[PDB]
RNA sequence: UCCAAACUAAUUU
RNA sequence: ACGGACCAGAGCGAAAGCAUUUGCCAAGAAUGUUUUCAUUAAUCAAGAACGAAAGUCGGAGGUUCGAAGACGAUCAGAUACCG
RNA sequence: UACCUGGUUGAUCCUGCCAGUAGCAUAUGCUUGUCUCAAAGAUUAAGCCAUGCAUGUCUAAGUACGCACGGCUACAGUGAAACUGCGAAUGGCUCAUUAAAUCAGUUAUGGUUCCUUUGGUCGCUCGCACUUGGAUAACUGUGGUAAUUCUAGAGCUAAUACAUGCCGACGGGCGCUGACCCCCUUCGCGGGGGGGAUGCGUGCAUUUAUCAGUGGUGACUCUAGAUAACCUCGGGCCGAUCGCACGCCCUGGCGGCGACGACCCAUUCGAACGUCUGCCCUAUCAACUUUCGAUGGUAGUCGCCGUGCCUACCAUGGUGACCACGGGUGACGGGGAAUCAGGGUUCGAUUCCGGAGAGGGAGCCUGAGAAACGGCUACCACAUCCAAGGAAGGCAGCAGGCGCGCAAAUUACCCACUCCCGACCCGGGGAGGUAGUGACGAAAAAUAACAAUACAGGACCUGUAAUUGGAAUGAGUCCACUUUAAAUCCUUUAACGAGGAUCCAUUGGAGGGCAAGUCUGGUGCCAGCAGCCGCGGUAAUUCCAGCUCCAAUAGCGUAUAUUAAAGUUGCUGCAGUUAAAAAGCUCGUAGUUGGAUCUUUUUACUUUGAAAAAAUUAGAGUGUUCAAAGCAGGCCCGCCUGGAUACCGCAGCUAGGAAUAAUGGAAUAG
RNA sequence: UCCGUAACUUCGGGAUAAGGAUUGGCUCUAAGGGCUGGGUCGGUCGCGGCCGGCGCCUAGCAGCCGACUUAGAACUGGUGCG
């Protein structure tokens, strides 16, 4: 191309959006924002293909232009705003206050949280740098920036910020035994405690995570998101608590529910 | 136009490679600035990203550093005496990033005579032979201890011409900054100039 | 240890 | 020029090939070995040495035989067989 | 389904090919009732193109004095046009170019740019404001021209266009300078401790030198700090802008929310250039590259940056039988597709990802992004109007036409769905969607069923009939609903609609391979058939016909590419005494392969973990009426539930294993 | 001067094959040599030496001298230049 792409084909879309291949040729290419394109969830396919509030695309913008949708305490009107992990969608008219967290199969679950849980969120510390006059900064997995963070908060740690304030409330260090969620790869959505952070200089670091059944698995350090301190998750986990059943152990769960 | 691609080169083996696309715009090159000495003439080029880089076609005034006192003044360039890259850039008075230049020394004599009260390169009276109060006159006496410039560098102040060196890239930044040659780097370039004579 | 070459196109098992 | 008989389902040589006597020169297999070295090997594009007979080019020699050639026969023909 | 059959002979066993056989995909032939999906000018000509369309865009929120409309005093409110802004670099089409190139996996940018979006930052600088300047379009008015989305002259008038530019913060602080005062000593000299006027400088960004060693990294010449400065007139920043609601303090003075813009730092979408490994045929291509850069060093120039990218000065290198270089390709690469026991073989123009080009080349403007072609500028080729003066061109966009050919569709309707762009809830989209043409192909499935007789059978059951009987339905016709942007079709339901149920099933065959006749008539080595062996010269099981029969059936022949068959290319798996074939013999470098030995250092190997685009394939779940499909669905105010898993050569990464296979340690002990 | 050279061949030749470019003036720039001295402390008297403590040019400097030639570049002329 001579410049940046603007469309997105239907079959070339991300798998976890769960679009179908006979509705149209294209998929909603999400706008540029705080989340990556393969790691986001656009607002139109959340309101239309999950919640059934609208039936077409034009009925989504009739919701959004009436300013009924809030993201992170702020009104967003774009139908392809990239919403992502640990984000809070506040509809607030029906009073629902969603929080996007992956299920155990690796797609965004329609997950409801309590309307005082929607005051805050969690963020992974991606970068620490100082600025002019020696002022430290902090960059999250979202594109937001915090001036004057806590001196103990280092890279890959998880902070808890307040929406509508934008300041740091509390943080969790990346340590052994803390409670984390996997945000990428073949273990997308699984939850367990950190067993061992295996270091490799130059290349990627690998973290072994032990599930709450005895199962263990490993993932790169760039996909590990700490969600709890010790064994206590600081959010409300979805239905299943991040346990990946085998394909036999989810057959009988269907078979013992008929 | 002027392309700075790689695909017009032959391969490592010596095989001629065949082009697979027309020459793209991010592979452009532009003509050299060939910055001379004279009254200031600077052109700006719109470059990739919408940015601007300043290319200077004539420059007479620079910003050079004395180095061993952290004394940087804005002085005037007289001429070019040496160029390691091409001998015929000296004859046409072209200023490039490492060429050895020759500058007026009077901002460096004037600062030195004010910081040490000692004549430099002399065979008005107020800054040198001033009546100082004895607390102030005390302060100039520990500066008097370390006031000795090397013998190769006191020669330069008598002719009023320091031998200097460009450090910036004129024709990219539009300026000519650099530092004064001193020490073993001075006497290396001194005998190269004497050998060409 | 004398010589001694050739053989319907006219077809049906 | 040629080395009969002896001369063989015998020998030697990488193969082509190799036979009178004696001398000289260098080689080599097999056997023998309680010597020595200690894997130095096997097969091999490119490359290399050898390679009957006929043929080629120089010298020498030319007895026998003998392509080509010339005749005598035979033959329907016989520029072939035989002389 | 890991399959063979005919053909050399008088007969036999062989080697061996030819011929069958089965898909697949292109053309074609004959035929064709229904209905659901669906390819479709790639192959030859990346040949040439008439006409039309395919890209524009306005909110309460940049600029309305167009009465073009319009309500009751700077400006109501709509608002054409015009300026300004933004997009037009995406999409779409085609496969010519291109053989470590493109591309794929893998990594890097600690070697770079990045409009927008989102989050920071935006009184950090000591130095007319209650608003500054000029211009221009729309409009009006005079025109020119054969001509065009040509434009001239004159009068107006705007800004978030274009310029210019201040107050406030703002009290100073901090560095340097140092007049000067002051205190404690001192025989004195000297020495010691504060205050300090007046001057110079001061923030980010930029550029260079130097000093010190807040946070980070495997690793910085990183980030931050300190100092000396500089800061381009073709000029970095530091708001002369707009709308909502409008309150509050004592004319004044403050205040809520937005929009728009900003240098810079992140972020997002990327982009570009690098790392490692991987490609078809060819030796009747064996050496190639290099003072016209080939390989490297030093310094620069250029560039967004690393770099022989380029220049100067040097060095003489670099690549190659492990196939360089050269040539070819009926070569865009890949995901993939057809065939298939296991291995393979062939294909991939073609809807997804990546690349390329817009008649051929070349050069550029604008912009964040282009060497752009529904942008300019040339020249070549071609071609269009012309009053001969000139002007305009680019369908490998959708349609359409010509040409080329064995070979490929309507100059249809629509922004309703999918999404994209814009100032935008309103506009636009030949992207896309829907119809038409559609035996490319794929799924489903009519052309009769029954009963009684007449008869035949079988050990009460069954068959045969130009006999008979009323039962059942679609095809078709056809109202209406539904469907949808409006339709159409399907689905639904009235009305009709079957006896030769004339509402008629073809395509190939009948010696053998190979399912099916020694029937009848004609022809007489003729006409003809026949893939192969063959047939025909007067009783043709083979031709031409009739009768019968067979095969598969709304499909079936035929041509050609190709796969299996083919263990007839042989890795699995072939041969080489006489059938095709082992070089005359030996040496010999590459290459290939290498004896035994030990517990009973680097790799290869093996196992595992990551990270690996979907679609396709395998496969889970689910009654599209079934099936091909599809990702749906299911249960009585709503509730419940799916949208799995596997596989993804090699290379690179990770942790276990230590047999096998390489390799390494102490012999002048260095 | 710099490039570039076929058929044919007794492999020597053909060959100055053929074919093309360049050439002035001026101002510079590189490159190509030769002769001398590398003597550290008077250890210390027959401003010079007599025998040796005293030292590291050793990747060569420094002085003087000297021909001719090749290459490159800028400028310059009514495109002229063997
Ligand atoms: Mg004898
Ligand atoms: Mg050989
Ligand atoms: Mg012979
Ligand atoms: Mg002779
Ligand atoms: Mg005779
Ligand atoms: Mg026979
Ligand atoms: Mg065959
Ligand atoms: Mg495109
Ligand atoms: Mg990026
Ligand atoms: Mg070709
Ligand atoms: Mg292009
Ligand atoms: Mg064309
Ligand atoms: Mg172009
Ligand atoms: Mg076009
Ligand atoms: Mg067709
Ligand atoms: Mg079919
Ligand atoms: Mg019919
Ligand atoms: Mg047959
Ligand atoms: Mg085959
Ligand atoms: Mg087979
Ligand atoms: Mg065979
Ligand atoms: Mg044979
Ligand atoms: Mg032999
Ligand atoms: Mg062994
Ligand atoms: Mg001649």
């Amino acid at each position: 191309a001579r410049g940046p792409k603007k469309h997105l084909k239907r079959v070339a879309a991300p798998k976890h959006w769960m679009l179908d291949k006979l509705t149209g040729v294209f998929a909603p290419r999400p706008s540029t924002g705080p989340h990556k394109l393969r790691e986001c969830l656009p607002l139109i396919i959340f309101l239309r293909n999950r919640l059934k509030y609208a039936l077409t695309g034009d009925e989504v913008k009739k919701i959004c232009m009436q300013r009924f949708i809030k993201i992170d305490g702020k009104v967003r009107t774009d139908i392809t705003y990239p919403a992502g992990f640990m984000d809070v969608i506040s509809i607030d008219k029906t009073g629902e206050n969603f929080r996007l967290i992956y299920d155990t199969k690796g797609r965004f679950a329609v997950h409801r949280i309590t309307p005082e849980e929607a005051k805050y969120k969690l963020c992974k510390v991606r970068k620490i740098f100082v600025g002019t006059k020696g002022i430290p900064h902090l960059v999250t997995h979202d594109a937001r920036t915090i001036r004057y963070p806590d001196p103990l908060i280092k890279v890959n740690d998880t902070i808890q910020i307040d929406l509508e304030t934008g300041k740091i409330t509390d943080f969790i260090k990346f340590d052994t035994g803390n409670l984390c969620m996997v945000t990428g790869g073949a273990n997308l959505g699984r939850i367990g405690v950190i067993t061992n952070r295996e270091r490799h200089p130059g290349s990627f670091d690998v973290v072994h995570v032990k599930d709450a059944n005895g199962n263990s698995f490993a993932t790169r350090l760039s996909n590990i998101f700490v969600i709890g301190k010790g064994n206590k998750p600081w959010i409300s986990l979805p239905r299943g608590k991040g346990i990946r059943l085998t394909i036999a152990e989810e057959r009988d769960k269907r078979l013992a529910a008929k | 136009g002027i392309s700075r691609d790689n695909w017009h080169k032959r391969r490592k083996t010596g095989g001629k490679r065949k082009p697979y696309h027309k020459k793209r715009k991010y592979e452009l090159g532009r003509p050299a600035a060939n910055t001379k000495i004279g009254p200031r003439r600077i052109h700006t080029v719109r470059v990739r990203g919408g940015n601007k880089k300043y290319r200077a076609l004539r420059l007479d005034v620079g910003n050079f550093s004395w180095g061993s006192e952290c004394c940087t003044r804005k002085t005037r360039i007289i001429d070019v005496v040496y160029n390691a890259s091409n001998n015929e850039l000296v004859r046409t008075k072209t200023l490039v990033k490492n060429c050895i230049v020759l500058i007026d020394s009077t901002p460096y004599r004037q600062w030195y005579e004010s910081h040490y009260a000692l004549p430099l390169g002399r065979k008005e009276e107020e800054i040198l032979n001033k009546k100082r109060s004895k607390k102030i006159q005390k302060k100039y006496d520990e500066r008097k201890k370390n006031a000795k410039i090397s013998s190769l560098l006191e020669e330069q102040f008598q002719q009023g011409k320091l031998l200097a060196c460009i450090a910036s890239r004129p024709g990219q930044c539009g300026r000519a900054d650099g530092y004064v040659l001193e020490g073993k780097e001075l006497e290396f370039y001194l005998r190269k100039i004497k050998a060409r004579k």
